[PDB]
């Protein structure tokens, strides 16, 4: 199933997913695809932040959903 | 030349366990279940979709998920480039594509985009034209299937995605292909870097195993 995730700003690239996948899948998708670590990013869907345990399919996230990607800074 | 005809017309696809044949009905995402065998695979590359783990590659970071390991010309992940870097590669190459509708072309109803999907509608499915929007010089496909359609001029001739990589791009498919975070050498610049990765990607990894080539 295909969604989008988003940057600012920003290319938008697609991940083939299933509604079961976790955040944390999710996250080493786009690492997967981008080099981006998990641990680096931020996932926003309709204005909520999306916490790694949970899935998809508890957010409601469905077919070409967008989902935004915001960078974490972390002091040293 | 024919290029745009054989995308549009209705297409098969062969299960790449069992070896059945099927018309390739379009509309649904990459994930394919052959009915005959159950065996799930990619659409773009043939490969198999592992479930959460059952993959056999350790260590496939993304292993505890529903996932397959692509090529990288599958359209997984060239269906993210521009159609400008899509008709680069092919430009680079000497392979012509098009840019405006056959000559003789048909109306489209409603639409918009002429490809044919199978979509889902109120109890069940109906055969209709994509019918999104269609912009200058894509053909009389929209974006996405316009994307497809020079995907598949690019597979069928073998055309390798990496020869305009950036730097980044050739780091991250080197993590991802041979599992290790390349970085520069002591005296190393960066051209010669950007060229070592790409020497190392292109005589390690090939191009997609399963993807139907043209044969000539
Ligand atoms: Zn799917
Ligand atoms: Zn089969
Ligand atoms: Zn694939
Ligand atoms: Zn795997
Ligand atoms: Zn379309």
């Amino acid at each position: 199933m295909q969604i989008f995730v988003k940057t600012l700003t920003g290319k938008t690239i697609t991940l083939e997913v299933e509604p079961s996948d976790t955040i944390e899948n999710v996250k080493a998708k786009i690492q997967d695809k981008e080099g981006i670590p998990p641990d680096q990013q931020r996932l926003i869907f309709a204005g909520k932040q999306l916490e790694d345990g949970r899935t998809l399919s508890d957010y409601n996230i469905q077919k070409e959903s967008t989902l935004h990607l915001v960078l974490r800074l972390r002091g040293g | 030349a024919q290029g745009l005809a054989m995308y549009l017309q209705e297409n098969g696809i062969d299960c790449p366990k069992c070896k059945f044949s099927y018309a390739l009905a379009r509309g649904g995402c990459m994930h394919f279940h052959c009915t005959q065998c159950r065996h799930q695979f990619c659409s773009g590359c043939y490969n198999a979709f592992y479930a959460k783990n059952k993959c056999p590659e350790p260590n496939c970071r993304v292993k505890k998920s529903l996932h397959g390991h692509h090529p990288r010309d599958c359209l997984f992940y060239l269906r993210d480039w521009t159609a400008l870097r899509l008709q680069k590669l092919l430009q680079d190459n000497n392979v012509m594509f098009n840019t405006e509708p056959p000559a003789g072309a048909r109306a489209v109803p409603g639409g918009g985009c002429r490809v044919i999907e199978q979509k889902e509608v109120p109890n069940g499915l109906r055969d209709e034209a994509c019918g999104k929007e269609t912009p200058a010089g894509y053909a009389g496909l929209c974006q996405a299937h316009y994307k497809e359609y020079l995907v598949s001029l690019i597979n069928a001739h073998s055309l390798d995605p990496a020869t305009l990589y950036e730097v980044e791009e050739l780091e991250t498919a080197t993590e991802r292909y041979l599992h290790v975070r390349p970085q520069p050498l002591a005296g190393e610049d960066p051209p010669a870097y950007q060229a070592r990765l790409l020497q190392k990607l292109t005589e390690e990894v090939p191009l997609g195993q399963s993807i139907p080539r043209r044969r000539k």
